[PDB]
């Protein structure tokens, strides 16, 4: 029962790794959002997210990380 | 404490980066697909091993690797603006009745639009084509605008709104293409309504051509024309255009097909406009005494909005005094004289069919 | 459950150098270590790993202990570097496992559901591919016995991905390669068909001394069973099996009948070709 | 290494097995207007020795003009019954790009596409787009895009001789076309926009209500004269309007008053008593 | 079915014997139906062996090698005179 | 892989340029290691790497990795090439047959050009080996039938 | 093979057009998808030549 | 639950004429009524006329997994009529067709439920149509087996097993080697007819494949062999 400090310390170190990679806000973007999961053809889970950029490209990612689809549409 | 621990395990899945997005172009060989980044390399790689090239296709939306650049997931359709052009809502529905005059732009607009969409066997029991679209114009009279607005809510079913605005796109102003990449959907969510304001800037003329963003207009026109010129049919999709004037449009788009019929709006009769101001003079509550035909008598030649604004203003200009409830004193005074000065700039405002 | 586990040349190695770290102090026993694996499917595939040192007692022959702080700190620092790696059990030297492997595992199925200990072989002799690989799991027993667990045997297979395909590619140094089609396939055929005869062969030396010494069981149980699938098929003709020799015949016709279209065909070509630039270079020299 | 060559990149062809397809044979008012495209298609692509036997060469050159009355896309949609070729639909703007280079990933990838995928028929949509006299370097791209229209200018003519094409152009404005555009070997041959008349009308009046309800009380020789009189027209769609009109009811044949609304809708006017005294 | 007797085949495609023989053994002149016949038993059999494959390849190379050595006369017939 | 050193900023008072017994050090430098690499030869310098043995780890190690091309256990894979074993191994002796009639129907084709062009047009076109190797598949016909009077018999 | 498929990757190529030479033996030069550079000699096709 | 009951009006249509295969999923819709109920009699009756429509139908892949997705069931098997359909479709053999119009004319007597001789014996036309489809489709059953294990067989033996003449044989021979379910060989002068057997490349698939198919278990052998060995010398 006294492990709930042991944990409380694990997510302190690690949220400090997510204070060195949060992963950093830097460069600006935008998004597209939509949600999907993959059948085969094992069965598997998940889901995706599009981006946008300062450069002008686009990426197709799994979904967002760290911040999740609560908000918001593009 | 657990829920924060899953909120890093969830943190522990997206150290992996995200893939980039991909359109497959066509095929090669098993190992071998051509593929183009959206910055304009055109790719060769290999698939993943769940997939068949029957989930994949040419031409199709997908993603690769960061690294092996293998075709690994996709989804086949999105895009940006779409969905956000449909959030404009109107009051009513009831607006219908709210719009005073009149029937035969009322009605017919719904036999040009209503019964395309539930009954085309009636189209086919004569027939007839369907008209895939309808135009209106003005301003003689006003309500272009709200007529369409009431309209989408109205006439319910499927509906997409076009703002006129931001198409030029600035840099680069192909955004044509949106058109497509708009009709897409539209040959997707079919049936769809689309309402346009506003075609007449869009409208060009390159009557006597000159400088630069006259071309990009010009060019931006044509695949309007090539859309509607297809090599397909929109028949399910519902083209509503309605502008200040309908003459610079050029003969391309004044011919049926681009536009299907032809409506607008006069000067709303004094006995429709009888109408026009009880639509006005529902929501406002004042003492008893009223005679509709006194202002309808002594204010004349109006439109719907300029009655009801400068009646609420007279209202407005009533309440001045700080009491509460005003007879049509005031505003067989105040809408009187107040539009007067409001009929001083109504100079100018016939234009050409 | 598990089926095949893939086991790269890095991991092996992994215990291999341990074997020099506690070999050169020595002595006795066994390198055991915790095993890292990587699950994308049925199929076991194995990365990294990490050594733990251990101590035996033969006098208890039972007593086993690890250090459970290397394997959790240490898990911690490999999983931080790399996410995809963690534990799928455990491996050690054998070469032959004593009885009291068993409860190793039972001890760490607290960290992975199915733990498969991996025996493996430092010093390459017999008979092929190195290692082995067994699996954690009770299957009881057709005598209805309490359940006990005996280590189901689980394929082991050696492969790599990219840049530990490039470490070795090129450390080999050692013989042609393949060559296709030539050296290959026939000493193969001495390799897997010899190696073929000496396993069995102690194998069956092993089903006849199990009986002579070593009762009970020995024999029951799979015994009667197994031994009468060595005599499902003897197998021999009549009829069919004659049949199948003059129909393998006509299909050697075939693939000999092209052999020697091409015998005409390189025959043709070569021989033509060069006599012409041999005479035409001799006569205009000459 | 190259490609085979090749699966190319975009569209590409077929639209015919894939759809859509329209029949021709409706709207006979054209004939004349098909005459040109009668002798300069079907012989022009199946035979190219009669070429040598009669000694002149193939022109590339087709145009139309005139939209409204279209006809034009329409009847690029025609030939596709029977020539079986490439079908393309392009326009000026629809390839315009962010990036200047991909002209020739389309247009040199065009020419390389249908030629080796020949016997093949381009017609591009509305070719006016790219004609415009433009200077600033923001053009630059469209510069280059109207030297890729020269480029392609340039490496289209590789299709001399025989295997293949047909170059079938169209505009409603023939003001920015450029010199080179037209040049010699370019457009030798130029079709415009033949007015509808008597025939024309007596077709498009017999086209039209062959199909949907006709009655005894239709008498369209009146019609081949009082409307005759201004359009003209689109009298296509004027000739689908009266039966647009038909949808007010309720209705199976459609009456004499509509076809008269659908004249006294479209078009005015006359206009005036400034043109009485003339 | 294979082998079948040609009275109950006629009976299946209601016709006489006579013409069923002379229009089944006229199929096999059209090599379209693979098989034959038996008169005096009245029995009908259908047998297969299609692929020649092989011996087209052979044929295809060695009848022009023949040609090849023609060929190969020219020049090396050429350097004795 | 690669190999860097630092070179010693204060050096710049003595000579940048040992070292002696130069074996390692002028075969180390090639290739040259292109440019924008050799650019860090100023400031940096590599340094040679040879792999010690160890070398009953390192044949062990070697059989590791030639289980791909020789066999998986030595025994299974082609053991495997006996469950196969000209199956469906024929199949893609039809399409190698299919190579035979597609590349020696132009193979034919060659010799009688070589007549017209006087001669060759270096060239060959190989079109040559080839499907020796599937007659070298026919050696696993030949030798892993006859094992089947090895199996059959006792 | 592989030494200019080696050589040819850290650094990439291209073609230029010379615009003017330098007397310092450097040459006006334009990297035509991008800004213009100026470069050097370049000892086997001298000043002269070009 | 009114849209359920016309599930029961529509019945009537597709068992009317041409379709025994479409009352293979509906008869399955039908009987969701029942598990709402709350009923007796037309339960029971439901349980029967959806458990003896399996003869109606022809034989199908799909008819395999159907009778599978009912079977098992604890109501279904109260009914010895189960227990002989049953019988007859799993493990097949021989069963004298005697014995099953024994058990299938007593079903007119048998009831309670009188619903399934309403549906299948309650027309004569139909009746007699059901009759000569439960005869060709028994032949059927027999034909599948004994085709699979054909090899040869004799014209005057199948005429005693299957308990009809040998020109009604043919005829039964006939309309199954039209439905290409079994390639047969059949000549009724020398005695001699034949079912099957491949009929494949078949020097390749055949005789190669299938031999080296059987040498994986050959080279597997000794693999699994002292796997199980040591398995049994561990334990004890
Ligand atoms: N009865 C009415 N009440 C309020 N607004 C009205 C009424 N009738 C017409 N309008 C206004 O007229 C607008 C469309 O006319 P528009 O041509 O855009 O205005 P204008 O004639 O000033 O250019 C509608 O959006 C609507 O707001
Ligand atoms: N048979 C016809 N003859 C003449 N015009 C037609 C015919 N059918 C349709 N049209 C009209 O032509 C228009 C489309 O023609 P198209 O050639 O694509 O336009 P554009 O000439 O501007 O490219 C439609 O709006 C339609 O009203």
């Amino acid at each position: 029962t006294h492990e709930l400090q042991a944990m409380k310390d694990k997510i302190k170190e690690n949220s400090e790794k997510i204070k060195v990679n949060k992963t950093l806000p830097y460069l600006v973007s935008n998004v597209i959002e939509l949600l999907d999961v993959d059948p085969n053809d094992s069965q598997r889970k998940g889901k995706c997210a599009v981006i946008k950029t300062s450069t002008r490209q686009t990426y197709f990612l799994p979904v967002i990380g760290l911040v999740d689809a609560e908000k918001l549409k593009p | 404490t657990k829920q924060y621990e899953k909120s890093e395990n969830d943190l522990k899945a997206l150290q992996s980066v995200g893939q980039i997005v991909g359109e497959v172009l066509k095929q090669l060989t098993e190992e071998k697909f051509i593929v183009k980044a959206t910055n304009g390399p055109r790719y060769v790689v290999g698939c993943r091993r769940q997939l068949d090239k029957s989930k994949l296709k040419p031409g199709t939306r997908v993603a690769l690797d960061m690294t092996t650049l293998t075709i690994m997931r996709y989804l086949p359709r999105e895009v940006d603006p779409l969905v956000y052009n449909m959030s404009h809502e109107d009051p009513g529905n009831v607006s219908y009745s709210e719009i005073g005059g009149l029937s035969e732009q009322i009605r017919e607009l719904r036999e040009v639009i209503e019964l395309p969409l539930t009954n085309p066997e009636l189209f086919q029991r004569v027939g007839i084509i369907p008209p895939k679209g309808c135009l209106l114009y003005g301003p003689p009279g006003t309500g272009k605008t709200l007529l369409a607005r009431a309209v989408a809510s109205q006439l319910d079913c499927n509906f997409l709104k076009v703002v006129s605005s931001s198409i030029v796109d600035k840099y680069i102003g192909e955004s044509a293409r949106l058109i497509r990449e708009m009709f897409n959907y539209a040959r997707d969510h079919q049936p769809c309504i689309i309402f346009m304001d506003e075609i007449d800037a869009i409208g060009g003329r390159r009557f006597s051509e000159g400088t630069s963003a006259d071309r990009e207009i010009q060019r931006t026109l044509m695949e309007l024309l090539n859309q509607m010129d297809g090599f397909d049919t929109l028949h399910r999709v519902k083209m509503i255009m309605a502008t200040n004037r309908p003459d610079t449009l050029d003969p391309a788009l004044l011919r049926p097909g681009r536009l299907d019929r032809k409506i607008h709006i006069d000067l709303p009769n004094e006995q429709a406009r009888l109408d026009i101001l009880k639509i006005h003079a529902g929501p406002i509550t004042k003492h008893g005494e009223i005679d509709y035909e006194a202002i309808v008598k002594l204010s004349d030649g109006f439109n719907g909005a300029d009655l009801r604004n400068v009646c609420t203003e007279a209202g407005m200009f009533a309440i001045r005094a700080d009491h509460d409830f005003v007879v049509q004193e005031d505003f067989m005074k105040a809408v009187r004289k107040v539009a007067d000065s409001k009929k001083l700039e109504s100079k100018l405002d016939y234009k050409p069919v | 459950a598990v089926q095949k586990v893939v086991v790269h040349p890095l991991v092996l190695l992994s215990v291999v150098d341990h074997f020099n770290r506690i070999g050169k102090v020595g002595n006795q026993k066994r390198v055991v270590g915790v095993l890292l694996g990587s699950w994308q499917k049925k199929v076991l595939d194995v990365s990294n790993s990490f050594a733990v040192p251990f101590d035996e007692d033969d006098k208890d022959d039972s007593v086993w202990f690890l250090d459970h702080d290397y394997l959790e700190n240490m898990y911690g620092m490999f999983k931080k570097v790399n996410a995809r790696e963690r534990i799928v059990g455990w491996y050690h030297t054998g070469p032959k496992l004593h009885k009291n492997d068993i409860a190793i595992n039972e001890l760490m199925k607290r960290y992975c559901p199915n733990s498969v200990l991996v025996i493996i072989d430092v010093k390459p002799k017999d008979l092929g591919l190195p290692t082995e690989a067994y699996i954690s799991v009770e299957e009881v027993h057709d005598d209805g016995t309490p359940t006990s667990k005996t280590f189901e045997h689980v394929t082991s297979e050696i492969g790599a991905e990219e840049a530990e395909e490039v470490g070795v590619e090129h450390l080999l140094r050692d013989i042609k390669d393949t060559t296709v089609g030539t050296l290959s396939q026939r000493i193969t055929n001495q390799v897997h068909g010899l190696k073929g005869l000496n396993s069995k062969l102690l194998d069956i030396r092993s089903y006849l001394e199990k009986v002579a010494t070593g009762k009970l069981p020995i024999n029951h149980q799979i015994i009667y069973q197994l031994q009468d699938v060595f005599n499902l098929l003897p197998d021999v003709s009549l009829q069919e099996f004659v049949k199948a020799f003059y129909l393998k015949t006509n299909d050697q016709m075939v693939v000999v009948y092209l052999a020697s279209l091409i015998r005409s065909v390189v025959a043709l070509h070569n021989l033509i070709n060069n006599k012409i630039a041999n005479r035409d270079a001799e006569k205009k020299e000459g | 290494d190259v490609l085979p060559p090749e699966a190319d990149s975009s569209i590409m062809m077929l639209t015919s097995d894939q759809k859509p397809d329209v029949m021709y044979a409706d709207i006979g008012g054209m004939d004349i207007q098909k005459q040109e495209v009668r002798e300069a298609v079907e012989l022009p692509l199946t035979h190219f020795e009669l070429y040598k036997q009669i000694g002149i060469d193939p022109p590339r050159g087709v145009l139309m003009y005139g939209p409204p009355g279209c006809g034009k896309t329409m009847l690029a949609k025609a030939v596709a019954h029977h020539t079986t070729a490439a079908f393309i639909r392009v326009v000026g703007s629809e390839f315009v790009q962010k990036y200047l280079g991909e002209g020739p990933r389309m247009v040199r990838d065009v020419f390389r596409l249908a030629k080796e995928n020949a016997p093949a028929i381009i017609f591009i949509d509305e070719i006016d787009a790219i004609a415009t006299k433009r200077f600033d370097a923001q053009t630059g791209a469209d510069r280059e895009v109207q030297r890729i229209l020269l480029e392609l200018l340039n490496q289209m003519d590789g299709f001399d001789q025989n295997v293949n094409v047909k170059v079938i152009m169209a505009t409603n404005r023939a003001d920015t076309l450029d010199p080179a555009l037209l040049r010699p070997g370019r457009l030798d041959r130029k079709i415009e926009f033949p007015l509808p008349d008597r025939r024309q009308k007596r077709l498009i009046f017999s086209t039209i209500t062959s199909k949907m309800n006709l009655s005894e009380e239709v008498d369209l020789e009146d019609y081949v004269a009082r409307p005759d009189k201004i359009s003209g027209a689109d009298i296509n769609s004027i000739c689908q309007e009266s039966g647009m009109l038909a949808v007010r009811e309720n209705r199976y044949i459609v009456l004499a008053k509509d076809f008269e609304k659908a004249y006294k809708t479209v078009i005015k006017k006359d206009e005036q008593e400034h043109e009485f005294y003339k | 079915f294979s082998r079948v007797q040609i009275e109950h085949i006629s009976s299946l495609i209601k016709l006489s014997k006579a013409d069923v023989e002379r229009k089944l053994s006229q199929m096999i002149l059209d090599k379209k139906f693979h098989g034959i016949l038996d008169q005096g038993e009245g029995v009908l059999i259908i047998f297969d062996e299609p692929p020649v494959d092989k011996t087209y390849e052979a044929a295809l190379e060695t009848i022009q090698n023949m040609s090849k050595v023609v060929d190969s006369l020219y020049n090396k017939a050429k350097k004795l005179t | 892989i690669d190999a860097f050193r630092l070179i010693n900023a204060n050096m710049m008072v003595l000579g940048h340029e040992p070292r002696q017994t130069t074996s390692n050090l002028g075969h180390l430098n090639k290739p040259s290691i292109q440019a924008l690499i050799h650019g860090l030869n100023r400031h940096y310098y590599s340094i040679t790497i040879n792999y010690r043995k160890n070398e009953l780890e390192q044949k062990m190690l070697l059989n590791l990795h030639k289980k791909s091309w020789m066999e998986g256990l030595t025994l299974q894979d082609y053991s495997e090439h006996c469950k196969h074993n000209e199956s469906v191994v024929k199949e893609m002796l039809e399409l190698a047959k299919n190579y035979n009639k597609a590349v020696e129907e132009e193979d034919k084709m060659t010799p009688e050009q070589l007549a017209i062009k006087n001669v060759g047009k270096q060239d060959p076109k190989r079109h040559l080996e080839e499907h020796v190797d599937v007659l070298m598949t026919s050696n696993i016909v030949q030798c892993l039938a006859a094992m089947l009077d090895t199996v059959v018999f006792k | 093979l592989r030494e200019e498929l080696q050589l040819l990757q850290e650094q990439g190529s291209y073609v230029g057009e010379v615009v003017r030479a330098m007397d310092k033996k450097k040459v006006l030069v334009k990297v035509h998808p991008e800004g213009k550079f100026v470069v050097d000699v370049d000892k086997n096709i001298d000043i002269n030549d070009v | 639950k009114l849209k359920l009951k016309y599930y029961n009006l529509m019945i009537q249509l597709d068992q009317h004429e041409g379709s025994y295969l479409s009352i293979c999923k509906h008869y399955r819709a039908i009987y969701d009524t029942p598990c709402i109920q709350a009923e007796s009699e037309k339960w029971q009756q439901a349980l029967k006329s959806v458990v003896l429509y399996v003869i109606l139908a022809p034989f199908d892949n799909e008819q395999s997994d159907l009778v599978h997705r009912i079977s098992g069931d604890k109501k279904l098997e109260e009914i010895p009529k189960y227990k002989d359909l049953l019988k007859l479709f799993t493990t097949m053999e021989l069963m004298r067709w005697s014995t099953l119009v024994e058990d299938y004319g007593m079903e007119l007597r048998k009831g309670s439920l009188e619903s399934p001789a309403t549906d299948v014996f309650g027309s004569t036309e139909e009746g007699e149509k059901r009759w000569k489809d439960l005869k060709n489709r028994v032949v059927e059953h027999n034909i599948r087996i004994m085709a699979k294990y054909y090899t040869r067989i004799t014209m005057k033996r199948m005429a005693q097993l299957l308990d009809l003449s040998v020109d009604e044989s043919e005829a039964f021979l006939s309309n199954l080697v039209v439905n290409k379910t079994i390639f047969a060989k059949v000549d009724r002068l020398a005695g001699i007819i034949n079912f099957q057997r491949p009929k494949d490349p078949n020097n390749l698939l055949n005789d190669w494949s299938q031999k080296l198919n059987s040498l994986m278990s050959l080279v597997n052998k000794t693999t699994h062999l002292i796997a199980k060995e040591e398995m049994i010398h561990n334990l004890q």
